[PDB]
């Protein structure tokens, strides 16, 4: 039952990402209890510092420097088979 | 003297044999003629199971032993030198198999002290060993992945992520994955009465009804199959019940004929009929 | 210390203070290399992540980056390159440490990467107490 | 973007042919530096990259040493004492030309 619930949550997240509601998918994952999944999905944006980059000066620094590492991990997960 | 497990290579090429004398012989089969090439030796215990890798990543062949270590030697230019060596287990290794051909170079090996292993090679050879403890009550004895389950752009296609293991405490099924660090297994199925010997999953030939055979020490052979994809149904079907224990259990790729090996030192071929009941085809040897 | 070419502002000594600090760092590295050359061979047989931490103590950014890249890492090589000692990353390292200290059983980070992550925050023997180098 | 192994393999054979056909010409001709850089980049994978490939390492070493007895070849050395004194057997050459004190 937990496996089926996780599969349904993953399918709903994929449908939301295909429709174009990343914030809604992250909120749904946080409400369900997939904090790690939400943190991994939110890491698609690159690093943007407000003090260094004077063009898009915002409030705080958002992003991550391991974008290539996350992409390689996602590629390895997509290459692996026989599970979810 | 007595061999343990001897699996073939790719497209009926070599035949990597393993015995109880700590000798991993790689014999070649050319038109039915057996010929030895090299004898990989370097373990303190007896060799158990052995599984060869895919042909896309060169020519690798991993073999487990009873020295609490896993050796993975390559084969190029006539040099069968040992590449990577994983010794993260506490007790002896029982079963050791690899993943699919499209999963890169992922190999799963089970120990006997209630733990397992999962060596995932990167872009060079850094196998990230991410294992722990607290598995079955007595340890692992079966390790075999399921079929290459597939998931619209133009790059590397997705699949189903990595999640597979197997215990010996009367429990042997599949597993589930997620989208976090690694994977969260979720597939509880218990129908055995004693220690589970071997449990190999049947390869799907395009159909979504994935099956998985298992063999315990009580003599029963369970065939757990699923009703549909992403469904909470793991009903097992009893194929045959023998007086002695069973050793290994392999399955075919065409008709998915179950090869029940065990009992009175004889192998039997089981095939599903049109009525749904499994019947014995013929007797080997 | 005396500078060769004079600058425009002669009220604030910034070139001599940097040259003296660089000379002191080069002297400390040369004095510590005789005790770091023998400890690097024994640390490689235990964990491959300790080589970068051992080479970073002798004031060598390229040697640490190469050691982090040869170990199969990707984020460590990019994090060790910004070891100048400025802001931005100083608060980011503390935030990452505070986030990793909770979660579930303080996560499961290693001992070699924790020191390298805490050294880029401007304080290793003080803040914070959860990853102090005392 | 990624075309170094093939270039090194094509430059090694040409360098060997030029050395076998002309032993007096020992000058770097543009492509020599590129071939040396490619050989170094190929040998780095076996030196420090956690890559356990004996056949590829031997092939790269052969491609690098095919032009060792022609130009200057400042490197030309197999595994050092960091990984040969504790194991031995394999990787032990390219340093037997030191009978006297320079």
């Amino acid at each position: 039952l937990d496996r089926e619930d996780e599969v349904r949550l993953l399918k709903y997240l994929f449908t939301l990402i295909r429709a174009g509601m990343t914030e809604e998918a992250q909120r749904l994952c946080k409400r369900c209890g997939q904090a790690w999944r939400a943190a991994t999905l939110e890491g698609w944006k690159l690093y943007h510092d407000p003090n260094v980059n004077g063009g898009t000066e915002l409030e705080p620094v958002e992003g991550n420097p391991y974008r290539r590492i996350w992409k390689i991990s996602c590629w390895r997960m997509a290459e692996d088979e026989l599970f979810n | 003297d007595m061999i343990h497990d001897a699996q073939m290579d790719y497209y009926g090429t070599r035949l990597a044999t393993c015995s109880s004398d700590r000798s991993v012989k790689i014999f070649d089969v050319r038109n039915g003629g057996q010929i030895l090439i090299a004898d990989l030796r370097g373990h303190e215990g007896p060799v158990w199971q052995v599984a060869w890798a895919h042909p896309m990543y060169g020519n690798i062949l991993a073999s487990c032993s009873y020295d609490r270590k896993v050796i993975i030697w390559r084969e190029e230019n006539g040099t069968w030198e040992k590449s990577h060596e994983h010794a993260g287990h506490d007790s002896s290794v029982n079963s050791v198999c690899w993943a699919p051909h499209d999963y890169g170079l992922i190999l799963a090996c089970g120990s006997s002290d209630g733990a397992i292993s999962l060596l995932t090679y990167t872009g060079e050879g850094q196998w990230e060993v991410k294992k722990i403890n607290n598995a079955h009550t007595i340890g692992c004895n079966a390790v075999s992945w399921a079929p290459a389950v597939v998931p619209p752009s133009g790059q590397k296609p997705n699949y189903i992520k990595r999640f597979a293991s197997g215990g010996c405490d009367n429990l042997i099924k599949l597993w589930k994955e997620e989208e976090d660090g690694q994977w969260k297994e979720e597939q509880k199925l218990e129908a055995h009465s004693d220690w589970v010997r071997d449990v190999a999953w049947a390869p799907s030939i395009g159909l979504p009804t994935s099956t998985i055979a298992s063999c315990s020490q009580d003599g029963r052979v369970f065939i757990w199959t699923c009703d549909d994809a992403s469904s909470n149904t793991w009903s097992p079907k009893l194929l045959h019940k023998f007086n002695d224990v069973v050793w290994h259990v392999s399955w075919s790729i065409t008709a998915n004929i179950l090869a029940v090996s065990g009992g009175d030192n004889k192998v039997t071929l089981w095939k599903e009929s049109v009525d749904g009941q499994w019947v014995c085809i013929s007797d080997v040897n | 210390l005396k500078e060769l070419d004079s600058q425009l502002n002669e009220p604030r000594e910034y070139i001599q203070i940097l040259e003296r600090r660089r000379a002191f760092s080069r002297w400390l590295s040369c004095t510590a290399t005789p005790q770091i050359e023998e400890e690097v061979s024994l640390t490689q047989k235990n964990s491959p992540v300790e080589a970068v931490f051992s080479y970073l103590t002798g004031k060598r950014i390229s040697e640490a980056c190469s050691l982090a890249q040869q170990s199969g890492d990707h984020r460590l090589a990019l994090l060790l390159s910004q070891f100048v000692g400025s802001q931005s990353v100083r608060e980011l390292l503390t935030m990452q440490l505070v986030d990793w200290h909770q979660l579930q059983a303080d996560s499961f980070i290693q001992d070699e990467r924790l020191r390298i992550f805490a050294l880029l925050a401007g304080k290793p023997v003080w803040q914070l107490s959860e990853k102090k180098q005392i | 973007d990624w075309e170094t192994s093939g270039l090194v393999y094509l430059d090694y054979i040409r360098v060997i042919e030029m050395l076998r056909h002309i032993q007096q010409v020992d000058c770097s001709g543009n492509d020599l530096e590129q071939l040396h850089i490619k050989v170094t980049s190929l040998c780095s994978r076996i030196e420090q990259i956690q890559c356990y490939s004996a056949k590829d390492r031997l092939a790269q070493s052969d491609m690098a040493k095919r032009v060792a007895n022609l130009s200057t070849p400042d490197p030309q050395r197999v595994p050092l004492r960091l990984l040969a004194p504790h194991i031995g057997r394999l990787p032990m050459p390219e340093d037997y030309a030191m009978d006297e004190l320079r």
